[PDB]
């Protein structure tokens, strides 16, 4: 989802309150969203 | 200071053992080694462990002030048990911890961990904190640093940071002194605990808030056992709703209100207790869990059939409904039927409403709701004029 | 950092109506649509 | 102040359409939707 842009489908699936996560588990994505210049994916890896 | 909380509040401890096979190592069925147990500690015949009859009551040894970082705002905290009454409780909070008569309270009941920092939930929860610092209002959320509760903290500091020559904010932090993480240094050795969590290790416990103002760490004697601080915030509840103040403008009575925001059984159950103990409860859309299945099941008017709100559960939370078994779900639906049974004591910030001061729209509308369902509605122009 | 955070919401207040009240009608319009569907089903 | 009066009365006229229009239909919509659901009631 991350490398198609599309920021509304990783809100609506990905980031939910039903999965769990860590902070530690997307580094490698928080890199890629960096490199890559996905300022809304930034965005929510800093809020989630 | 000291003997009132001597005198006045108690520990338990696992005093007859009941080590279970399931149960990993050698442990008490409460979850604490053997080791690391009382003096004379018996063992009990029977295999089913109570903290009524299986656990004593000894002397709190945990209290005082605590302290995060290293030169950081002093805090405050106590253990103490389930079993501790409500009344003492209000006496230490207000006369033996100088805290001024609240104008209203806040139970914040939402997401225990995983809470969106989205735009539209900060604005509703700093404009919440602010209500409460203008209104002189008490915020009790759990004392976890996770999710919605350390943003709570969060905005609390901000907010003491900005304005510091205004009214203090209260945030009272009721958690579970058996899911503390780095324990054994909030133990008495005048004394400051020094609760430090940047060497903390990543452990199935919960870790204390470091921005809360107090603590009221719930000792039921077991170890590992959450949801166990539920039966004292909901009495500390109770006794707040039914405390009379002459000075009152909302009748007498403390103000009393729940925000909801999504959860899971806790959350759900912290509402049906609400709701019960005849409190309004705010609950926000849009959060998803519970509070938008709250939020769907009032706006709609049918019937209210099992099966609607069975729908609505797996639309909302399909994989807890799908982990959860039949009679788990049964219950479930009860409870909320229970809930949308009184839907006069219910308020829901809608999405759609995404103006300024809704918080306080909605805290409002819940206050003279509650206020109309009474017995002063009847002929309390005055009253509910002022309100 | 307080400032920021009052500023930046501030900024997204200021940068949001007819679309919510779009959304809203096709929704109740669904429901009609739902609604007489299944009135339908049910006589038939 | 009969004028401050008029003057008032002209300032709050200037000051007030697309809202009533949507209050409108959405009360247009519940009415339909009630009357549908009265209809499959009855029918039932």
């Amino acid at each position: 989802l991350l490398e198609w842009n599309q920021l509304d489908l990783a809100n609506d699936e990905i980031f939910t309150n039903d999965r769990r996560w860590e902070s530690a588990d997307l580094q490698e994505v928080m890199f890629t969203a960096l490199i890559k210049d996905r300022p809304k994916f930034v965005r929510l890896f800093l809020e989630n | 200071l000291v003997n009132f909380i001597q005198a006045n509040f108690k520990k338990r401890e696992c005093v007859f053992f009941t080590k279970d096979s399931k149960a990993t190592e050698n442990v008490c069925k409460c979850g604490y080694a053997q080791s690391q147990h009382m003096e004379g500690t018996q063992i009990n015949q029977s295999e089913k462990w109570n903290y009524k009859k299986h656990t004593k009551e000894f002397p709190t040894d945990a209290f005082g002030d605590i302290q995060f970082e290293t030169l950081g705002k002093k805090g405050k905290y106590i253990r103490l048990s389930c079993d501790t009454d409500a009344e003492i409780l209000y006496e230490l909070l207000t006369q033996h911890w100088h805290l001024k008569t609240p104008n209203l309270v806040i139970s914040v009941t939402g997401g225990a961990k995983n809470f969106a920092l989205k735009p539209r939930m900060r604005k509703i929860f700093s404009r919440l904190i602010y209500i409460a610092q203008s209104k002189g209002a008490w915020i009790l959320t759990g004392g976890t640093h996770y999710g919605l509760m350390k943003y709570i903290g969060e905005v609390v500091r901000d907010n003491t940071i900005s304005r510091s020559s205004e009214e203090n904010i209260v945030a009272i932090g009721i958690a579970a002194w058996g899911m503390v993480s780095n324990r054994d240094t909030l133990i008495r050795n005048y004394f400051l605990a020094q609760y430090l969590m940047d060497d903390f290790t990543r452990d199935p416990l919960y870790i204390l808030d470091n921005n809360h103002t107090h603590l009221l760490l719930v000792d039921n004697g077991c170890h590992g056992h959450p949801t166990v601080e539920a039966k004292l915030r909901n009495q500390l509840e109770k006794y707040i709703s039914e405390r009379t103040i002459q000075d009152s403008n909302y009748g007498g009575k403390i103000p009393i209100v729940c925000f909801a925001q999504g959860g899971g059984k806790e959350t759900l159950k912290a509402i049906n207790t609400s709701i019960k103990n005849k409190i309004p409860c705010v609950v926000v859309e849009g959060s998803g869990q519970i509070a938008d299945v709250i939020a769907s099941l009032v706006e709609v008017e049918d019937a209210l059939t099992s099966s609607a709100v069975k729908e609505k559960l797996v639309r909302f939370l399909p994989r807890t409904v799908s982990r959860l078994p039949e009679e788990e779900t049964e219950s479930w639906i009860k409870w909320l039927k229970e809930i949308l049974e009184c839907s006069h004591l219910l308020t829901v910030i809608k999405m759609e409403e995404a103006g300024d001061e809704i918080v306080s729209n909605a805290i409002s509308y819940a206050l003279y709701k509650a206020f109309s369902t009474s017995e002063q509605d009847k002929d309390n122009w005055n009253g509910q004029l002022k309100l | 950092g307080v400032m920021k955070e009052n500023y930046l919401v501030k900024i997204n207040t200021k940068a949001n109506e007819m679309r919510h009240r779009f959304r809203q009608l096709d929704t109740k319009l669904n429901d009609l649509k739902g609604l007489l569907k299944e009135i339908a089903n049910k006589i038939k």
